[PDB]
RNA sequence: GAUGUCGGCUCAUCACAUCCUGGGGCUGAAGUAGGUCCCAAGGGUAUGGCUGUUCGCCAUUUAAAGUGGUACGCGAGCUGG
RNA sequence: AGCCAGGAUGUUGGCUUAGAAGCAGCCAUCAUUUAAAGAAAGCGUAAUAGCUCACUGGUCGAGUCGGCCUGCGCGGAAGAU
């Protein structure tokens, strides 16, 4: 959860 | 080979002691052999500028007292409990 | 400027200047150095 | 370490002995000069068999009393570098016009041949022999 | 592993091994035997040592150089540990990797430090585990 | 006055000198052929110190410096790695005959007109990397 | 915390801290503090001390403590009133009189050891000096 | 052979270990806004909901809603929860 | 004491580290030129760089520095009519 990137 | 200065006691006690002190100078006793065990008062600040060597207490040493060299060496020194003086120091003959 | 009991020098630029009867350390280098005796 | 009386005398023996060797002996001035520099004078000083010794000057007239060199005793102001040539005498002049040439802060103060004290124009000439 | 016994978090590199057992021949069933694996997960989880993973990302920054000092030490005030840094023709490049928790609003950080000169790309590269404060953090 | 390090054959490369020539203004083809020249002639794969003393009108002088002795020692002991200990632990031993060598080719750099002055220099480098002397 | 392991009786009247201390030589190591002044050496400050006093010689010679505290001192709870009975103990306190060597310190350089003892003295409710060893 | 005991109200007075306003040093003080000390007592320094409450919490302000001493100030001034 | 000048070379010692170049740390603490220069006492740098110090040659002219013991002072030191 926590970026535009999608990812954690 | 430190030649010590010293005058033989006038008199002997806690009191006559704790004069000498209060005066800067400190009571020891030469002692040992046939000779009587001497009472002699010495100068605390030159004696404590000579026993800061190492060697004053190994070495033999000379006290002049009336003008007759007794040569001696350190047996035992009491020094005061906290600060850095001499309150007294036994000498043993040759 | 520390207001405390102990002022010493904390660099060698710190100075120990007594002005108007109170310790100071002045620091030409560090204003953070700069003490008053109080 | 501020040099003890003894120090300066075997300081003061030592240059009296490279004094009794020297041929030629150069005062000059090694103020503003640099380590990088002063190193590359020395390491040309030892291929022309030339000692270069900066001396305290109160150490220098100790050495120069009873040698040819007593003029040198004037010449001993400012920092002074003693630069003895034992193989030639002209060899040391060459150097310091050289290092005067390349260094415009390299003032050579004075020269002496023979017990004779020479200008800093025939320090030249003493380049030129 | 879906959801792990502390924090309810899903378990990662993690592995098992089934080497005995029992049975019964009527009341043996698959059911029974997910419902007993399941218990002994739990107990096993509870002792081997549980750690809450962070995830980290590996962050590139392209600063102009008197910035670098500045964006280095705002890296390194972040729990983020710096792995490379490669001098440009424009910019300096900073390689870090720093948790995700840390890279919150990062660009009006960086833009303050740098006057807006400075742009940051980031990539998720592997779960580090978070450290005690911030895990005791997570797990409450 | 610029000082930077390049190792032997990779002043051909644009990127290493490229931040170095680029801030400056400094053409990096003329640059790379000159200290190419130089490099080629050297051992290549040598790290080499260069002060390049750019005037502000484009003009360009290098000066060529000897390979660190730390670089010479090691490749001579033949160990990539120095001593993480210098004392307690040893990481490798150095010759007396290996030292004139290097010590002639540095002898351009120090200021000591003594040969053995100059391979003690090395000794005491060698003491420095944990490298044994004999 | 330094504390007697057993001891006859678990209670101990006040007492009076008179007379100059025996002890007083540096005889274990080089280098020692000596109390210049009298008082009561908490097992609490016994241990600040010696905790800044090994941490500034980094852990190295060796540290001697010549103190211990074997005296057991009562403190009655807050709000009760007098007699019911002595206090229960709280702590232990090592009498201290001026002259005694609290500790000692070999192994390490003079001027290290001076900031040693300077930093462990801090912590210490009695005025104390810097000692050295001497030949009798 | 009696010094009325909590809170409120009316009326205060002082201290300063200063809440605000005034002056200043350092700041991890760009500015705005702070933090922390030093100096300073001239003046100012809420209204209500709940509860007997002091207090506290809450709503809404305000430059700020100081902390204490005064027989926990004040019942031959009031009240009496 | 001040002032002037140098304060280096091997070298950016090895190790480590994203980097660690005298100056985070860790170990070694050597050798050279030599007036003297620490594998560095500081400030500084992301590392560099840069600025000092130790040390040294000049200038200058007479005392100067650091501890020990001790007398009497100073700060620490804010309350309510
Ligand atoms: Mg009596
Ligand atoms: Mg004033
Ligand atoms: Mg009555
Ligand atoms: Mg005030
Ligand atoms: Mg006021
Ligand atoms: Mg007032
Ligand atoms: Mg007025
Ligand atoms: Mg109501
Ligand atoms: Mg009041
Ligand atoms: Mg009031
Ligand atoms: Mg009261
Ligand atoms: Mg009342
Ligand atoms: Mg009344
Ligand atoms: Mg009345
Ligand atoms: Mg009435
Ligand atoms: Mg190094
Ligand atoms: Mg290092
Ligand atoms: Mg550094
Ligand atoms: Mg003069
Ligand atoms: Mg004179
Ligand atoms: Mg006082
Ligand atoms: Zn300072």
């Amino acid at each position: 959860x926590c970026w535009w990137g999608x990812s954690g | 080979m430190f030649t010590i200065n010293a005058e033989v006691r006038k008199e002997q006690g806690k009191g006559a002691s704790r004069r000498l002190r209060a005066a800067n100078k400190f009571p020891a006793i030469i002692y040992g052999g046939k000779e009587a065990p001497l009472a002699i008062e010495l100068d605390h600040d030159k004696v404590m500028n000579m026993q800061a060597k190492a060697e004053f207490y190994s070495e033999v040493l000379t006290i002049v007292v009336d003008g007759k060299e007794i040569k001696v060496k350190a047996q035992d020194v009491q020094r005061h409990p906290y600060k850095p003086k001499l309150q007294h120091i036994d000498f043993v003959r040759a | 400027m520390k207001v405390r009991a102990s002022v010493k020098k904390l660099c060698r630029n710190c100075k120990i200047v007594k002005r108007d009867g109170v310790i100071r350390v002045i620091c030409s280098a560090e204003p953070k150095h700069k003490q008053r005796q109080g | 370490m501020a040099l003890n009386l003894q120090d300066k005398q075997a300081i003061v023996a030592e240059v009296s002995e490279v004094a009794k060797g020297a041929l030629s002996a150069v005062v000059a001035d090694s103020r503003g000069v640099t380590v990088d520099k002063m190193t590359e004078l020395r390491k040309a000083g030892r291929e022309a068999g030339v000692y270069m010794r900066v001396v305290r000057n109160t150490l220098l007239r100790r050495a120069v009393e009873g040698t040819p060199f007593e003029c040198l005793k004037d010449a001993f102001v400012g920092p002074t570098l003693i630069a003895y040539s034992m193989e030639h005498p002209g060899a040391a002049a060459r150097l310091f016009k050289e290092f005067a040439k390349a260094n415009a802060k390299f003032e050579v103060k004075a020269a002496a041949f023979e017990g004779e004290l020479i200008p800093a124009s025939q320090i030249d000439r003493l380049a030129t022999l | 592993l879906k959801a792990g016994p502390l924090a309810g978090y899903p378990v990662v590199d993690m592995g098992i091994r089934l080497h005995f057992g029992s049975y019964h021949d009527v009341d043996s069933s698959e059911l029974a035997f997910k419902l007993a694996a399941s218990i002994a997960f739990k107990e096993g989880f509870k002792k081997a040592k549980p750690v809450l993973l962070e995830p980290i990302m590996k962050v590139e920054v392209e600063t102009p150089e008197e910035n670098t000092g500045d964006v280095i030490g705002d890296l390194s005030r972040r729990r983020g540990m710096l792995k490379g840094q490669e001098s440009e023709v424009t910019g300096v490049k900073i390689h870090a990797e720093v948790p995700l928790s840390e890279m919150f609003g990062y660009a009006t950080q960086l833009r303050s430090l740098t006057k807006g000169r400075a742009s940051y790309t980031m990539e998720f590269l592997k779960y580090d585990e978070a450290p005690s404060n911030v895990a005791q953090a997570v797990i409450e | 006055y610029v000082k930077l390090q390049v190792a032997a054959g990779m002043a051909n490369p644009s990127p290493p000198v490229g931040p170095a020539l680029g801030q400056q203004g400094v053409n990096i083809m003329e640059f790379c052929k000159a200290f190419n020249a130089k490099t080629d002639s050297i051992e290549k794969g040598l790290p080499i110190p260069v002060v390049i003393t750019v005037y502000a009108d484009r003009s360009f002088t290098f000066v060529t410096k000897t390979p660190p002795a730390a670089v010479l020692l090691k490749k001579a002991a033949g160990i990539k790695s120095g001593s993480g200990k210098p004392n307690k632990d040893k990481v490798g031993k150095i010759s007396r005959a290996q030292l004139q060598e290097i010590a002639q080719t540095k002898a351009a750099d120090m200021t000591g007109a003594d040969i053995e002055a100059m391979t003690r220099s090395i000794e005491g480098t060698a003491r420095s990397m944990g490298l044994v002397v004999e | 915390m330094l504390q007697p392991k057993r001891t006859k009786f678990r209670k101990m009247h006040k007492g009076r801290n008179r007379g100059l201390a025996q002890g007083t030589d540096v005889s274990f190591g080089s280098f020692g503090l000596k109390a210049v002044g009298r008082g009561r050496l908490t097992a609490r400050q016994i241990e600040a001390a010696r905790r800044a006093m090994t941490r500034a010689v980094k852990r190295q010679g060796k540290i001697w403590i010549r103190v211990f505290p074997d005296k057991p001192i009562t403190e009655k709870p807050l709000a009760v009133r007098m007699g019911k009975g002595k206090g229960n103990v709280e702590y232990w306190v090592a009498l201290i009189q001026p002259g005694k060597v609290l500790y000692e310190m070999d192994g390490v350089p003079e001027e290290l050891a001076r900031e040693a003892f300077k930093l462990a003295a801090a912590k210490l409710p009695i005025k104390t000096t810097f000692v050295t060893k001497t030949v009798m």
